[PDB]
């Protein structure tokens, strides 16, 4: 049929149409987008990582890249405009050489000796920086501070950044510093320069009110059990067709509560991390009135990021309803601490507990979440970089600009490789170069003349040196603070590989009903 | 009165270089499917190269229109290639629009395939053999003629032309002093004989005139005497009234045929040559009755012929009867009388060792078509060599150059860069279009095919060796014996890049409602 060559076209081409109006990247470019929905929604959108992530695509090729969006964020953190726009530039070799007749496989097959090739030359034009060496954690993220939201605070973040990683990386070059491995949180009030490096597990939950333990030495719970009360885990003998009989049932309840949460504070605990569920309400509130009034934290349908690292980083474990009392299973705590800074939000820090070598935890503060997630993404990416570096050593630009160094080297043994694929191999080493200029793509008119100004001075800036698309101008992009971890766009290569591969392995005709 | 936008017409022009060149593109070489032409006077014929064809055919556009144009000095120098820069051209102009739709300027793309082509030239220099000589070159040419009479008329190579073919260009090459006139070497079919009649003529042939065989056939001395003049009385090749108004007069008339045969056999051989070529028709009686006297009598003669043959003697022509001297008779190196096929007349074949200033090599034909056929084989194989003594420089062609003149100037790119490294890849690409196109029109997979000379081209460098032009299961140049003129390569390169420098020329694409009109 000649649907697999019209869909795979239609694959190609909704995956790469979207993609190509997507790139408007890398500066003040195109003016700005407000979205209002084929349901018409208006939303107003800009700045395409979000875009990306905000990405509604009709067609799965389209969707691919949604995915592929966000494939970068956590492999990198940077430069997933770069996996989203350079997709369509492996989708361009696709049909050209489909045009061109070449077995796709053989195109695909073009992808991975490429994909050998290429990221190697990325590695061959790197530049050695190191995962625990505070200066090049810090520049690294420094720059990936400088033109992310925060930097004034990242002057704090920025080492925050580099001290959260100390804990967490493991000695000297290790596979280390993932996103469980820096706990980040949220803090409700303070700022930015409240947000501050909090070591540890700290959890942050939502414990009822205060008159709560910011007292050491706590025992940190987790409670699967009831306090077992009249309306609470045990019979109430009193039915209730009266207003004599229906206040007596609350008052045995209420009178009752009252010793197992002293007898919950009785293993030492400053914390009790109620189930998540309910048992039936499981733990009455009135209950949880009292248990706080002994000092004992409570998170009532605990959220799950506490339950985790509580039985992950602390390593708790449920205890017996204090009736039983308790396993001693809480694990390690030393301190229950409920912190209201702007006199805001409600905390659980636990230090003193078994922590892994790793989660070191952020505790990200502001009087909103703005300035929360004003130093919270800024942060991410700065430690995402130091991840990255962690991860894969040396750098890279920023921007895509190193790849244009690899499309001079890399087309030559793209060339020199005159297989079949060394077609499409040079067809796709030269895909590279038009990242920078199609990111200066939307803005104007008289318009033409630096597209392939964005190339050539780059080409001749040998194959070491071109334009700098963060900060403008020729020097040799790798180390301009235009930088990104060299593991960032090896990934970029990698993550749009084989999804477009993808693309050429749709054949016949596939919708599942 | 309507205006085409730069880019737009080009695109309109890009629409023209696509279907002319793919013609050639399954006709490249033997293993391409050659051209058909039929006629809006219905005549369906076979057609060669571009030239044959894109005459044959009829351009539309300036584009299709320059083609004939940028074709010519091509076939006419070498001969062969001339179907190539039609892809080859067309396959830059193709790059262009290309750059231009990689947003490249007209003005740049072609200025960089300008020296491309002297990266390629430079790389073209090295390849195979600058060198050939007399009894070297006889065997490429035998080579030459092997793909040149076994690719068009018979697929057999027949040695004779093919010996033919060096021969009679060395004879107005080495009077030229390694230079040579494709005007002067000229390939003459006349059929009743066959393809297996094929004569190697350095003078002129023309059938040897008889009103009568038996009154004696004869050819005399080694020269010719070309007149304007009478040999016997004279006559325009016209109706001339023979009649006697008494029964008296009959018998004086013979007489005088024979007083002023005797009298022109007497001055015309006192002058020189007893064969005579006389302008003039006459009479097939009184013809004959010189002939019954002596010495056969050419008459009815093509005025062309006789200052055509004098011109080629060098020797001038007698105007005048009265005016009687060896110099205003002609120069044969030799006459001799030669029976013209089995199937009809002797001519008079007139060698011309004293001077050929025309050389009109001589071939027959089983018919028309194949004999013809084999003049396109004969012209263009008269055509390399004709440069190919010039400069004795060939280069294994056929794709490996091809494969490997876009080595030098493809990585010539980012030793350029800027425009000129664009100006340099889809300039050098448009060269292994052709290995492709040949492995196209053969039954091959080209991106295959040229993937393996590819990796020779990784492996060896600028192959002598090389793909199966043939489509021989072996794969050479030189298994192949696949090589060109390494003029007619690089003539051939001068082509390409200057129609797309054409076609750029001015500002104006715009037409006053005249424009092809």
């Amino acid at each position: 049929r000649d649907k697999p060559a019209q869909i795979r076209f239609s694959n190609i081409s909704a995956a790469k149409a979207v993609a190509d109006a997507i790139r408007t990247s890398l500066g003040p470019k195109g003016m700005d987008k407000m979205i209002q929905d084929g349901k018409g929604d208006v939303t107003i959108t800009n700045d395409g990582a979000t875009i990306l992530k905000q990405m509604q695509v009709l067609h799965p090729a389209a969707r691919m890249l949604v995915e592929l969006s966000k494939a970068q964020d956590i492999e990198a953190g940077d430069g997933t405009t770069s996996v989203v726009i350079i997709a369509g530039s492996l989708l361009d070799s696709c049909t050209k050489l489909l045009q061109k007749g070449i077995h796709p496989t053989i195109i695909s097959e073009s992808f991975q000796k490429a994909l050998e090739k290429g990221i190697e030359i990325l590695t061959d034009m790197s530049r050695p920086v190191e995962l625990s060496d505070r200066e090049t954690l810090l520049n690294s993220a420094t720059t990936s501070l400088n033109s992310k939201v925060v930097s004034q605070y990242s002057s704090l973040l920025s080492p925050m950044s580099v001290n959260a990683v100390m804990k967490v990386i493991d000695p000297a070059t290790a596979t280390s510093v993932d996103l469980r491995d820096i706990k980040i949180v949220k803090k409700l009030g303070g700022t930015i320069d409240d947000c501050e490096l909090v070591e540890g597990l700290v959890l942050t939950q939502k414990v009822s009110n205060s008159g709560i333990t910011r007292v050491e030495k706590a025992k940190i719970g987790l409670i699967q059990f009831c306090l077992s009360a009249p309306k609470t885990d045990m019979d109430n003998q009193i039915v209730v067709s009266d207003y004599a009989q229906m206040d007596r049932v609350l008052r045995e309840e209420r009178a009752y509560i009252l010793n197992l949460v002293k007898q919950i504070k009785k293993t030492g605990c400053n914390v009790l991390l109620i189930q998540k569920s309910i048992l039936r309400d499981a733990l009455s509130d009135l209950a949880l009135h009292f248990l706080n009034k002994m000092k004992i934290m409570v998170i009532k349908d605990i959220e799950r990021e506490d339950i985790e690292f509580i039985c992950k980083t602390i390593g708790t474990k449920p205890v017996a309803h204090i009736d039983q009392f308790t396993a001693d299973m809480l694990g390690s705590a030393e301190l229950a601490e409920e912190v209201n800074l702007n006199g805001s939000g409600k905390l659980l820090k636990i230090t003193g507990c078994a922590s892994p070598g790793k989660t070191v935890t952020i505790v990200v503060r502001g009087s909103n979440k703005l300035v929360i997630e004003e130093a919270e993404r800024s942060i991410h990416d700065a430690l995402c970089v130091i991840r990255c570096l962690v991860k894969k050593r040396a750098l890279i630009a920023g921007g895509g600009a190193p790849e244009i160094e690899l499309a001079l080297r890399l087309t030559e043994y793209s060339r020199t490789l005159s297989g079949m694929e060394s077609y499409c191999v040079r067809a796709f080493a030269d895909a590279m170069e038009v990242i920078p200029s199609t990111l200066a793509e939307n803005a104007g008119l008289n318009p033409i003349s630096t597209v392939t100004e964005l190339r050539n001075r780059h080409a001749q800036g040998e194959k070491t040196a071109g334009i700098n698309v963060r900060k403008g101008g020729i020097s040799n992009i790798l180390e301009e603070l235009v930088v990104q971890p060299l593991l960032v766009s090896v990934s970029a290569l990698t993550l749009a590989t084989e999804t477009v591969r993808s693309i050429l392995k749709i054949d016949d005709v596939v919708n599942t009903r | 009165k309507s205006r085409l936008m730069g880019l737009e017409a080009l695109k309109s022009h890009i629409m023209a270089a696509k279907a002319v060149a793919n013609t050639m593109r399954t006709s490249l070489g033997p293993n391409g499917l050659d051209k058909m032409m039929v006629d809006k006077d219905g005549d369906v014929t076979v057609t060669n190269d571009g030239a044959t064809i894109l005459s044959m055919m009829d351009v539309d556009h300036q584009i299709a229109k320059l083609m004939v144009e940028l074709s010519k000095s091509q076939d006419d120098e070498i001969g062969d290639g001339t179907t190539g820069v039609v892809v080859l051209a067309g396959a830059l102009l193709e790059e262009a629009e290309q750059l231009l739709d990689r947003g490249i300027h007209p003005i740049r793309i072609a200025d960089g395939y300008e020296q491309a082509a002297r990266v390629a030239i430079e790389h073209l220099d090295k390849i195979s053999d600058s060198v050939l000589v007399d009894i070297k070159d006889t065997e490429p040419l035998i080579q030459t003629a092997k793909t040149t009479l076994g690719s068009k008329v018979v697929n057999s190579c027949h040695r004779q032309m093919a010996e033919i073919a060096v021969n009679a260009v060395l004879t107005v090459a080495d009077m030229e002093r390694r230079d040579v006139d494709f005007e002067l070497i000229k390939v003459e079919g006349k059929v009743g004989g066959r393809l297996e009649d094929t004569k190697l003529i350095k003078g002129v042939i023309v059938d040897k005139d008889f009103s009568h065989p038996q009154m004696p056939k004869k050819v005399e001395d080694a020269k010719i005497a070309i007149l304007t003049c009478p040999f016997e009385p004279p006559k325009p090749k016209t109706k001339h009234k023979l009649d006697v108004t008494s029964v008296e007069d009959y018998k004086a008339l013979q007489k005088y045929e024979k007083e002023k045969f005797e009298e022109m056999i007497q001055q015309i051989k006192e002058t020189g040559a007893n064969l005579a070529i006389c302008q003039w028709g006459f009479d097939d009686e009184a013809n004959h009755l010189l002939l019954q006297n002596n010495l056969p009598a050419v008459r009815w003669v093509g005025g062309p012929e006789i200052e055509l043959i004098a011109i080629a003697t060098g020797g001038r022509i007698v105007p005048r009867f009265s005016e009687l001297t060896a110099e205003k008779l002609g120069f044969a190196g030799l006459v001799q009388e030669i029976s013209f096929g089995t199937t009809k007349d002797k001519m008079l074949v007139i060698e011309q060792c004293k001077n050929s200033r025309a050389v009109t090599i001589f071939i027959r034909g089983g018919n028309k078509m194949i004999i013809e056929e084999a003049k396109r084989s004969l012209h263009d194989a008269l055509c390399v060599i004709r440069n190919l003594i010039r400069d004795n420089r060939v280069v294994y062609g056929g794709g490996a150059a091809e494969i490997s003149c876009a080595l030098a100037v493809s990585q010539e790119a980012d030793k350029c860069p800027t425009l000129e490294q664009y100006a340099m890849r889809a300039f050098a690409d448009a060269l292994e279009v052709i290995p492709m196109a040949l492995s196209e029109n053969s039954g091959m997979n080209p991106i295959q095919t040229m993937t393996e000379v590819r990796a020779r081209q990784v492996k060896e460098m600028n192959p002598a060796l090389g793909i199966d032009c043939l489509h021989k299961g072996t794969n050479d140049m030189k298994q192949q014996h696949v090589i060109e003129t390494l003029i007619g390569k690089k003539q051939q390169i001068s082509l390409a890049t200057q129609m797309v420098r054409m076609i750029l020329k001015i500002d104006d694409i715009r037409k006053p409602g005249e424009s092809e009109e």
